[PDB]
């Protein structure tokens, strides 16, 4: 069941990777060129492959993991279950830490009825106001047709053109 | 070559370019979502994704300048 | 560089990731008003409008740089002026027709 | 908790075969399992398997034994038999305790991961330098046939 949904999410993670670390290979030289000749198109790949990460795995389910019992089989050959056990345990995230005792000491700073709850409900409303404004917006420019210039008649005057006549 | 067609297709790369930056710039605007739908994993997925889209628009807004 | 370290390392989370998970595609098994993604909306929004801000107060100074002393402005400026004191210009890649007296 | 961790008792526990699945269950290294578990109430007269499925707590069993390397322990959490729910970990992986935990939360933190580390590569890579708006008579065959002698 859920399995299906595990493998897509590794093929899309596994295709991200790749793809940054082509891009990073490609475009190394020791030294990152400052004119854009790429770095827009990779944050953009990226952001998009972790932008569909993250909707596939909220989306819904299209745990325990036991040592080992073909991709995983190129990382983990000659068939050794001790690998796949020790390196499933091994996060520090040092930063992480200070984010969140930063965001436990008060997450609002000020407040109790207008705290974060409140906070976001105003900013959804403003969001959605905005929406509906560029929305009204969209409706409103997507009546252009097209660009209709105008230029000389040739077709009546040349058979209307001067003769023998 | 094809000076006419040259200019067309110059042109139609601005007004696309144009029409993709006003895309972008309305989706960023539209995929706020300010109300805590990151149910499964809040403070890492809600962050990361966050700093995604920040970053892809910022990247949007300058490509359409440029 | 720094770029490049954080990119290896995500790519290398990205494959152990993968690899665990194709791994249990083996044996598996089934075992506070923070407001994260409340913050993290605001957060993401300013770090974008300042780079934004940033990117277009650029702009508007280069262009009002190029308005203002009308001297180094060498893309089709000193160009138009030339063009309306010499010969025609058969843009072929940038500029040709010197004064070849084909006129 | 203990997941990121892979502590193991030396002293404490000096094997993970059958019998020693025990003594690691009953001496936690770091973390194993809870005081109020059922494995604490059938180590009371004597410690087996049957009485900790007739007993209603949390019970230690074992998801899969094998004496060679490792042996997938299976901390059931269920006060009601013919159902094992893994909650705590005491496993006896490569004589060890291992972690046992949701991938959820390390994907989480992968993913946390990538993200940090791509914002800062184009936080860095963003600014680096200035990036604003602002023959026909080489008759060198002569030289060829001269060369040629």
């Amino acid at each position: 069941q859920l399995e299906a949904s595990l493998d897509a999410l590794l093929n899309q993670v596994a295709d991200l990777k790749n793809s940054l670390g082509s891009f990073i290979y490609k475009l190394e030289n020791e030294y990152d060129r400052l004119t854009w000749p790429s770095v827009l198109d990779s944050f953009a790949l990226l952001s998009g492959q972790l932008n569909t990460l993250n909707k596939v795995l909220k989306h819904e389910k299209t745990q325990v993991i036991i040592p080992l019992v073909e991709d995983l089989m190129r990382q983990t050959e000659g068939r050794v279950p001790v690998f796949s056990h020790e390196v499933v345990p091994d996060k520090p995230d040092p930063e992480v830490e200070e984010q969140e005792k930063q965001l436990t000491t008060d997450a609002a700073r000020i407040g109790a009825d207008a705290a974060q709850k409140q906070i976001q409900s105003l900013n959804k409303m403003c969001s959605n106001l905005l929406e509906k404004i560029s929305k009204e917006e969209r409706e409103s420019e997507s009546g252009g047709l097209r660009p209709n210039k105008q230029t000389f008649n040739p077709g009546d005057t040349n058979a209307l053109v001067a003769a023998v006549a | 070559q094809s000076k006419e067609t040259l200019l067309q297709s110059y042109n139609k790369r601005l007004k696309d370019d144009i029409k993709s930056i006003m895309d972008n710039f309305t989706e960023i605007i539209k995929t706020a979502k300010i109300e805590d739908e990151t149910q499964v994993s809040r403070a890492t997925q809600g962050e990361q994704d966050n700093y995604e889209m920040h970053v892809r628009a910022a990247n949007i807004v300058r490509a359409g300048e440029s | 560089d720094s770029v490049r370290n954080n990119l290896r390392s995500a790519l290398t989370e990205m494959c152990v990731l993968y690899d665990v998970l194709s791994i249990v595609r083996k044996k598996f098994m089934t075992l506070s008003p923070q407001t994260l993604q409340l913050i993290s909306k605001k957060k993401s929004l300013a770090g974008a409008a300042q780079i934004l801000l940033k990117g277009a107060e650029r702009l508007t100074k280069s262009v009002a740089e190029n308005q203002e002393n009308k001297l180094q402005r060498d893309f089709n400026s000193e160009l138009l002026r030339l063009r309306q004191h010499w010969k025609l210009r058969k843009v072929g890649d940038k500029i040709l027709g010197d004064l070849s007296y084909r006129s | 908790n203990l997941l990121g961790i892979s502590w193991v008792d030396s002293s404490w526990i000096p094997i993970l075969n059958s019998g020693s699945v025990l003594d690691y269950f009953s001496e936690r290294s770091n973390p194993f399992y809870d005081r109020t578990c059922n494995n604490e109430v059938v180590k009371m007269q004597r410690l087996t398997l049957e009485h900790l499925n007739q007993m209603v707590g949390i019970e230690y069993i074992l998801l899969h034994a094998q004496e060679p390397i490792l042996f997938i322990i299976r901390k059931q959490q269920r006060q009601s038999p013919a159902q094992v729910i893994p909650l705590a970990d005491y496993y006896i992986i490569a004589g060890v305790i291992y972690q046992a935990p949701d991938l959820g939360s390390v994907i989480n933190s992968r993913v946390l991961t990538a993200v940090h580390g791509i914002q800062s590569a184009f936080d860095e890579a963003m600014s680096y330098c200035r990036y604003h708006p602002s023959t026909v008579s080489t008759k060198g065959p002569p030289e060829k046939r001269m060369r040629l002698q």
